[PDB]
């Protein structure tokens, strides 16, 4: 599993 | 265009535990994305640049590209003292055989420099078989190596569902092989199991049983470096037991020789658990989806190959492995709005003298 805080895509 | 990721966790193996990456899928008209990726936690400082085009050819064989620098210092770990500071690059070629499966072939270059080594025993045999004569004495010590590798790795995964799964298996095999020229010469593989077999027509019972194997040697002289070993202890091995405790222990020279609790991993490791997953007391059956309890049996054993107890005839024989050790508990997560909670409390019902017995274990968040 990752990313938990902000998985964040632009 | 890109994208950001940030993920933290905490857990009793690693302790804080920080995740961070930014990536731009066509970086100034490259066609290739390049990405900066790091990780740090109690042990490790990890960080990388990365480049990977996602269909190098129209098959879909992927060419990825690594750079990287890393920092493990082995007391934060529970082993015996000693500082790796490494970096290098590797190249990778990534072929998805079928949905289920894919496979990757690579070529790599790592230099590593060790630090801050306590004199013992296993570290010190294979700095001898390296052709360093370091001093039985001094705590002061440095050793610096650069090598070449072939890496391969398998990956299968016929999972129903990715989290909490109730059918299915997932293999995964890697290996890696020191090229000519390089200054260490060894082979060494892991292989990774699990398998979900449902019990019940709705899946809220379920028998998992998983194993992981390690195996690294040398070839013509040079042992395996200490710094690949393999361990076993811990909430992701053997649970009921502090991470990395299982196998060897530090047999240090005086600054005659003093045995120790301090684990120094082996170049052999196998570990087996049984698992039967069911439904949570005191919650709906809906949500199985999202919080898991189970009760497991964990068992493993590390040991190296090269310990010649001829020599060493007062201590324990290092090279046996038959010294199976053996836990059982209860374990409960729940993927929560901060990520995976894993709560654990196993009792080792068979350790050997060294061994460290950490009963509750706790994860959660990114480890």
């Amino acid at each position: 599993w990752n990313s938990n805080v902000h998985s964040y895509r632009f | 265009t890109g994208s950001f990721n940030f993920g933290i966790g905490y857990g009793t193996e690693s302790g804080v535990s920080f995740q961070a990456g930014v990536q731009q899928d066509n970086w100034l008209g490259t066609g290739y994305a390049v990405g900066i990726n790091g990780t740090k936690n109690d042990y490790q400082t990890y960080a990388e640049l990365s480049v990977t085009n996602p269909y190098f050819t129209v098959d879909g064989v992927s060419l990825g590209g690594r750079l990287f620098y890393n920092d493990f210092q082995a007391d934060d770990a529970d082993l015996s003292d000693y500082t790796n500071k490494s970096y290098g690059t590797d190249v990778t070629l990534g072929f998805p055989i079928n949905e289920y499966n894919s496979l990757r072939a690579g070529l790599g270059y790592v230099h590593n420099s060790l630090s801050n080594m306590q004199p013992q025993v296993a570290m010190w045999r294979y700095l001898y078989s390296m052709g360093e004569h370091p001093s039985t004495s001094d705590q002061d010590n440095s050793f610096k190596t650069d090598d070449f590798t072939f890496n391969y790795g398998w990956t299968y995964n016929k999972l129903d569902r990715g989290y909490f799964p109730t059918d299915g298996s997932r293999v995964n095999l890697t290996g890696k092989v020191t090229i000519p020229g390089s200054d260490n010469e060894y082979y060494k593989v892991t292989l990774d199991t699990a398998t979900y077999v449902p019990i019940d027509d709705d899946h809220k019972w379920v028998v998992l049983g998983r194993t992981r194997w390690g195996y690294g040697d040398g070839l013509g002289g040079k042992e395996m470096p200490f710094y690949e070993n393999f361990y076993a202890g811990g909430s992701s091995t053997v649970r009921g037991f502090q991470s990395n405790t299982i196998g060897p222990k530090a047999v240090y020279f005086p600054h005659d020789l003093s045995k120790s609790d301090d684990a120094v991993g082996g170049n052999a490791m196998a570990v087996a658990s049984l698992e039967f997953i069911t439904p949570t007391p005191f919650i709906s059956d809906k949500y199985a989806n999202s919080v898991r309890t189970s009760f497991f049996w964990d068992m493993g054993t590390v040991w190296d190959t090269n310990w010649d107890s001829s020599q060493y005839s007062g201590y324990p024989d290092y090279s046996d492995p038959s010294n199976i050790r053996m836990s059982a508990g209860i374990a409960l997560q729940w993927m929560s709005p901060l990520g995976p909670l894993v709560f654990s409390y196993a009792q080792p019902f068979k350790k050997y003298d060294g061994d460290k017995a950490e009963q509750f274990q706790f994860n959660i968040g990114k480890t």
